[PDB]
């Protein structure tokens, strides 16, 4: 009913449940909110929604598992989710449809002569 | 629990004769006739233990790793007690790119022997924490440098990277200096990662022989 | 009760440690490991042979031309090269030398992390004569590169077997003098004797070597069982205890001190005349009055110091008693000037392995003792 | 029928008002997740949670999985004896 | 002595199995129980007023009496040989003119790459180098650059002493590099007279 | 008669990659790189 | 082998040798015999019939058994046995008894159910010195 | 007991830089100086690896092999300890 026995919507209810915990610990009370958190990492989940392999899914959610282990044990403090997590969201949803009617080419042209790497 | 210490006086021999023989000669054979299933391929080569001698080297499945191993530590003429490391090679030319290696040695008559594991990225290794104690940090740090997931481990952690390091850095394909590096802000006040620049770049020579005839 | 465990970070100043006490006694040990991980395995494919050698003088860095010796037998072992006699010789008594430096500073870091600081010091200025005999034949005082494929780099300088033996004439002065502060001396007993003790199926079970597998009643030394160069010639004891003890291990370290100085006595009275370094000039790089006079030795010099010589396809794992225990190296060849796959096994990596199961029942001033009798280094525990 | 059924179905409407993948004028009292919003199981998670945030609770996963509509929410939340 | 005592015993489970089993009687390493009044007065001297911190005790009352391996550097110096790897440096001929013929082997067999090389054609059409760079901040001061130079023009030589305040002293280019050979050439040279011997 | 580089370790290498059941091991499009764990924008090249 | 202990130790009585190396306390309190050896290995003679008749890992075994007991057999004191065999007694007994542990699970892999026309290719290595030195 | 710190030229009495007798250093063997003929020495290049016969409808008679093996303490013949590597006469 729920492709590969449902387990991408329970490691999602896992780290949901993890989740105000990790607000607490990291003191992002006043950053973000659980609703927005909750939506992010809901969004981290929906980029390998067309994965056919479920020997793909299972190590998937083995390494999710383990980011979210070395967010728990304080292995990667607040700047490290500000720098990683919550701003390149924020950075996917706050460049749409900007003030100025350039092409993303043409802002590629003024920036460089080639691609930017990494982020 | 062998090799105990039984002669008091200076040994000035390694063996005996009939055992060093079928250890020597025999052993390859002997494994393959015994447990025929459990072998897919042998290499008869250079010898960890010395020089001047020759040792096996037995290809296995997945699937019957666990017993194999477990045959060679509690046979009575392979008694291979002590597992000295477990490692991978890449070779991303094949369909199953990697090769997990696991290296043993008997005390009990001067051997060594090699195993080996083909699987690729996607296929578990059954853990041998069970059979040998040691085999759990090795197969972490295996997981770690290739990715090779071990199943049934009891906790199968990297080991050696960075804390937020994804990745497995010993594939062919991953960069020597990699992705990210490392320093100081001001502003900020913390150790911050940044996407990779070098003052200087690495220089690769390629010093390689158009006449030279030992490349493989 | 229902009594959880309390928890303790031990250390980020390059061990850390995550304890779990039920009171003043340890429940569970966990190391944390990596901070010294510098990626050598993944450099050395980058390196051609010749290139990729003095890493290995950074792995064990208190014991470094042993590091050097498994690397250098796993290629002359697929080159199919050997050795000249005089080059054995060196290479056995100048392992020796390097033993006997590393078990000076094991024993006496172990004391001063128990409390006793002056053998420390007594110890260090006979490490300092050692330093400078790696100095006479090298140039460096601890990262020699000295070994080399097919033998040694240069010859030994003329006066220097003349000073090895005068050292050695006073060396076991020292250690007798480094004993009357420690082994009969009841605060050393109360701290060492029955403290994580590891018998033989564990031992064997946990991979382990070197005077930890000795100390527990395992005859079982590889200079003598698969021996490599000259060590089949040498006559000495291997040392035997069978308690699985701190103080234990302590003992068979100095007499494996004492049988190393049995063996430099016997390497200066049988260093021959010769060669030594093996005579195949595609693989040895030529003598410089060679290579400015005739051709074939120019044209040699200038391959083998660029593209280096190419090693035939294969594998091999070959080992070495370090003075730590085994050291191994796993080397893969394809068949090119740089190596396919250059995995390393260290004996320290084994041996903090076992933290978590000889610190259960211990306290929280037994983990030093614990860890220092383990004797690790951690540049070949993070390669 | 701990609490009422007319302040919990508007606190279900409020909380539901403020997704954005939804329409603040197609949610009806009686409607469902999966034909009638088009939600798949991840939205359903985040949904039960903002009505967990909302009523003060905790609903495991096995409940949160038979919860397919806003009558079935309304429904279990009624039902519940620690609700707030 | 190496010998044990039922209660010289570091842990809880030997402490527990001394006072209730005698098997450490069986065990050759432990010190025997005494027999008689001698022994007992021997045991009790061994145990209660100490004599066993005082030979301890006398081996550093005579080494404080002994003779001191203290150095006073920088007036007195350490001793080191001919073949000691020091600050690299660039060498001449008697006449004046360079060794280095650019052949780029020592920046081949760097394993550090710390060295940088370019080099064109010089007016009487010799063939010289235009940049030599070595990064001593990527050095290892293995000395292979020193057995790959065919000419004897980069060597290691004996200075030890040239630590700076700012990194950008430590990243030495071609002038420098001659201006070091200039100032330690004869002493390079001595060194040299005797390790061609063996080289 | 076959002798096709028959004196080398590369006999060992040819066979232990016709090893059965891991000779057919295969992936979907792009599925490697997602467990590779490197950045994804390494891939737009 | 060299007794780091200063006192002066026989070594001579074997049960001081065996109380020394720590076999009594960390293998085996109670002292290995004669009898113990081949009462365990009949234990895996009698494990051993699980393996089919014709299968070679039933032939091996039995073979190193009933080598083991006649070595028992044409030697009548332990210390014999020690010097033949190579091991102390109480090893050779925990030997014999790991044999027979195995013995349940190897029969349950079945290692002997592989086909008629089963093929394993071998590699062999030859040194260069069989045709380079003298024959 | 042997005193630390000896005294004055009883220790490394000529510095490394001034040792008092020339050295004359082997490079080469007096058989390879007009001999230089390489494909007689040619260790590196001459190994083989053979693929075996399938290893299937073999004969291993394990009579044979515990037919060799001793029964007595005396009859008992050991491999002794190999002195040195081979050096091949260098
Ligand atoms: C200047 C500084 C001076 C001190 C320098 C040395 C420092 C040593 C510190 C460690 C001392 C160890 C210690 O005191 O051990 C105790 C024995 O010694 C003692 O108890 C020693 C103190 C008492 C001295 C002897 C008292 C009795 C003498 C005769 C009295 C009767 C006749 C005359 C009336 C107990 O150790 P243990 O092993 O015995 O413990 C029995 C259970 N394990
Ligand atoms: C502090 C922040 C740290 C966060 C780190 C944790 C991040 C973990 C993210 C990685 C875990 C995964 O992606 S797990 C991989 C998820 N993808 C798959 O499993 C392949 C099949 N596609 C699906 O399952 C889709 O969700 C769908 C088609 C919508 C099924 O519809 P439903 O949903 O209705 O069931
Ligand atoms: S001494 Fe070593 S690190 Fe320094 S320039 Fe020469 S080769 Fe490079
Ligand atoms: S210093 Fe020597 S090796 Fe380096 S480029 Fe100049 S001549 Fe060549």
């Amino acid at each position: 009913k729920r492709l590969f026995g449902g387990a991408a919507r329970h490691f999602y209810f896992e780290i949901c449940r993890c989740l105000p915990f990790i607000q607490r610990l990291h003191k992002m009370e006043e950053m973000v909110s659980l609703k927005e958190l909750r939506a992010i990492v809901k969004e981290k989940f929906k980029e390998y929604k067309d994965v056919k392999d479920g020997r793909v899914v299972d190590l998937l959610i083995f390494k999710g598992r383990e980011e979210i282990e070395t967010y728990l044990l304080m292995h990667k403090q607040r700047h490290h989710v500000v720098t990683e997590v919550v701003e390149p969201y924020y950075a996917k949803q706050r460049a749409v449809k900007k003030v100025t009617t350039n092409s993303p080419f043409l802002d590629s042209f003024l920036s460089s002569g080639y691609a930017a790497i990494g982020v | 629990g062998y090799a105990y210490a039984r002669k008091t006086t200076d040994k000035d021999y390694i063996a005996s004769e009939h055992m060093q023989a079928f250890g020597n000669t025999q052993l390859t054979d002997y494994i393959i006739k015994t447990v025929p299933k459990f072998v897919k391929m042998a290499v008869t080569g250079p010898a960890q233990s010395s020089v001047l001698y020759q040792e096996p080297t037995i290809y296995t499945t997945p699937e019957s790793l666990v017993p194999l191993m477990v045959f060679l530590r509690d046979h009575t003429n392979t008694q291979f007690k002590c597992l000295l490391d477990v490692t991978a090679v890449d070779f991303p030319e094949r369909a199953a790119r990697f090769e997990v290696v696991y290296h043993l040695l008997s005390p009990r008559w001067n051997n060594r022997i090699r195993v080996k594991v083909c699987v690729d990225e996607v296929t578990a290794v059954p853990t041998l924490c069970k059979v040998f104690n040691t085999a759990n940090w090795f197969e972490r740090e295996t997981w770690d440098m290739f990715g090779v997931f071990f199943s049934g481990h009891p906790d199968l952690r990297r080991i050696l990277t960075d804390y937020g390091f994804t990745g497995h850095p010993l594939r062919k394909d991953f960069p020597m200096t990699g992705y990210q590096e490392v320093r100081y802000d001001y502003g900020k006040k913390r150790v911050v990662s940044e996407p990779l620049e070098l003052t200087q770049e690495f220089r690769y020579f390629d010093f390689n022989s158009p006449w030279e005839t030992l490349n493989r | 009760a229902k009594v959880n465990n309390f928890t303790l970070n031990f250390g980020p100043q390059v061990l850390r440690l995550v304890l779990e006490m039920q009171g003043e006694i340890i429940m569970r040990a966990d190391p944390h490991i990596g901070l010294l991980h510098r990626g050598t395995e993944k450099l050395l494919e980058y390196k051609t042979y010749l290139q990729g050698l003095p890493y290995f003088d950074r792995l064990d860095y208190v014991s470094m031309m042993c590091m050097e010796h498994s690397y250098v037998l796993a290629i002359e072992q697929l080159l199919n090269v050997s050795v000249p006699l005089r080059g054995q010789y060196i290479r056995v008594l100048f392992s020796e030398i390097t033993r006997v430096l590393n078990h000076l500073l094991a024993i006496t870091c172990h004391s001063m992390d128990v409390g006793a600081l002056t053998p420390f010091l007594w110890a260090f200025e006979e490490r300092e004569k050692l330093f400078e005999f790696y100095e006479r034949v090298s140039g460096a005082r601890m990262h020699a590169a000295y070994f080399r494929v097919g033998g040694v780099s240069q010859d030994l300088p003329i006066g220097l077997l003349r000073d090895v033996y005068d050292w050695a004439r006073q060396f076991a002065s020292r250690l007798d003098e480094m004993e009357e502060l420690l082994t009969g001396n009841r605060i050393w007993k109360e701290r060492t004797v029955d403290v994580g003790t590891i018998t033989a199926q564990m031992a064997w079970d946990w991979g382990c070597s070197g005077p930890i597998l000795r100390a527990s009643g395992i005859d079982w030394d590889l200079r003598k069982t698969q021996p490599y160069d000259a060590y089949g010639k040498m006559q000495f004891n291997v040392p035997i205890a069978g308690h699985g003890d701190c103080y234990d291990r302590y003992l068979v370290r100095l007499q494996e001190m004492r049988e190393s100085l049995r063996i430099i006595y016997q390497c200066l009275n049988e260093m021959p005349d010769g060669l030594y370094k093996s005579p195949d000039g595609k693989v040895c790089p030529p003598s410089r009055s060679t290579m400015k006079q005739s051709m074939e030795a120019l044209i040699h010099h200038f391959k083998l110091y660029t593209e280096g010589f190419h090693v035939p396809a294969g594998e091999t794992y070959r080992a070495v008693e370090a003075p730590k225990g085994e050291f191994g190296v796993y080397l893969v060849s394809r068949g090119g000037n740089r190596p396919y796959r250059c995995k390393i096994r260290s004996p320290g990596y084994a041996h903090l392995q076992m933290t978590d199961v000889i610190s259960r029942g211990a306290m929280l001033a037994d983990v030093v003792t614990i860890i220092g009798t383990l004797d690790v280094v951690f540049g070949e525990i993070d390669r | 029928g701990f609490l009422d059924k007319d302040s919990v179905t508007e606190r279900v409407l409020h909380v539901t008002k403020h997704f954005e993948k939804i329409d603040a004028s197609k949610v009806s009292p009686a409607a469902s997740f999966e034909k009638d919003l088009g939600l798949d199981s991840l939205d359903v998670v985040e949904l039960v949670m903002a009505l967990e945030e909302e009523f003060g609770l905790e609903i495991p996963d096995a409940e949160a999985d038979k919860i397919a509509s806003v009558g079935d929410a309304i429904n279990y939340i009624c039902s519940n004896p620690m609700a707030k | 002595g190496t010998e044990r005592r039922p209660g010289e015993s570091g842990a809880w489970k030997q402490i527990e199995r001394q006072r209730y089993a005698s098997d450490w009687e069986n065990d050759p390493t432990f010190k025997r129980t005494p027999k008689n009044l001698a022994e007992v007065l021997d045991d009790s001297a061994s145990m209660l007023l100490l004599t066993d911190v005082w030979r301890g005790m006398a081996y550093t009352l005579g080494a404080f009496f002994d003779k001191k391996v203290t150095i006073m550097y920088p007036f007195e110096k350490g001793q080191l040989s001919p073949r000691f790897r020091g600050e690299h440096a660039l060498r001449r001929y008697p006449t004046g003119e360079e060794r280095c013929i650019a052949c780029k082997l020592c920046e081949a067999i760097c394993p550090a790459q710390a060295i940088t090389i370019e080099a064109e054609e010089r007016e009487d059409g010799s063939r010289r180098t235009t940049r030599y760079d070595i990064d001593m901040t990527k050095c290892i001061y293995c000395g292979f650059c020193q057995e790959a130079c065919p000419v004897d023009a980069i060597v290691e030589g004996p200075n030890f002493e040239f630590s700076t305040e700012t990194r950008e002293e430590l990243l030495y280019d071609k002038q420098k590099l001659l201006e070091n050979g200039d100032k330690w050439e004869t002493e390079i040279a001595t060194n040299l007279r005797t390790e061609s011997l063996y080289r | 008669e076959f002798a096709t580089a028959s004196a080398d370790y590369s006999i060992a290498m040819k066979k232990a990659a016709e090893i059965t059941g891991a000779a057919e091991s295969a992936m979907g499009p792009k599925e490697g790189g997602f467990t590779a764990g490197v950045p994804l924008d390494t891939f737009t090249r | 082998f060299k007794a780091v202990a200063d006192v002066e130790i026989d070594f001579n009585n074997r049960e001081v040798l065996k109380k020394y190396v720590g076999i009594r306390d960390h293998l085996s309190k109670e002292p290995g015999t004669r009898g113990k050896l081949i009462e365990a290995l009949t234990e895996v003679l009698s494990s051993i019939k699980a393996a089919p008749e014709g299968s070679d890992y039933r032939k091996a075994v039995e073979a190193s058994c009933i080598y083991r007991l006649k070595v028992c057999k044409e030697n009548e004191s332990d210390a014999a046995i020690e010097e033949v065999l190579d091991a102390h007694l109480e090893e050779l007994i925990k030997e014999a008894k790991e044999e027979a542990r195995l013995v349940p699970l190897i029969a349950g892999n079945a290692p002997w159910d592989v086909p008629a026309d089963y093929a394993v290719p071998v590699v062999d290595y030859t040194d260069a010195a069989t045709i380079l030195d003298a024959p | 007991f042997e005193h630390y710190l000896p005294m004055g030229l009883e220790y490394r009495k000529f510095s490394p830089g001034t040792q008092p007798v020339k050295a004359v250093v082997p490079h080469d063997s007096p058989k390879l100086v007009y001999d230089i003929k390489y494909f007689v020495r040619d260790y590196r290049r001459n190994n083989k690896y053979t693929a075996r016969t399938v290893d299937a409808k073999t004969t291993f008679d394990f009579d044979k092999l515990y037919a060799g093996m001793p029964t007595k303490p005396e009859q008992v013949k050991n491999v002794t300890r190999p002195l040195i590597m081979p050096t091949r006469g260098y």
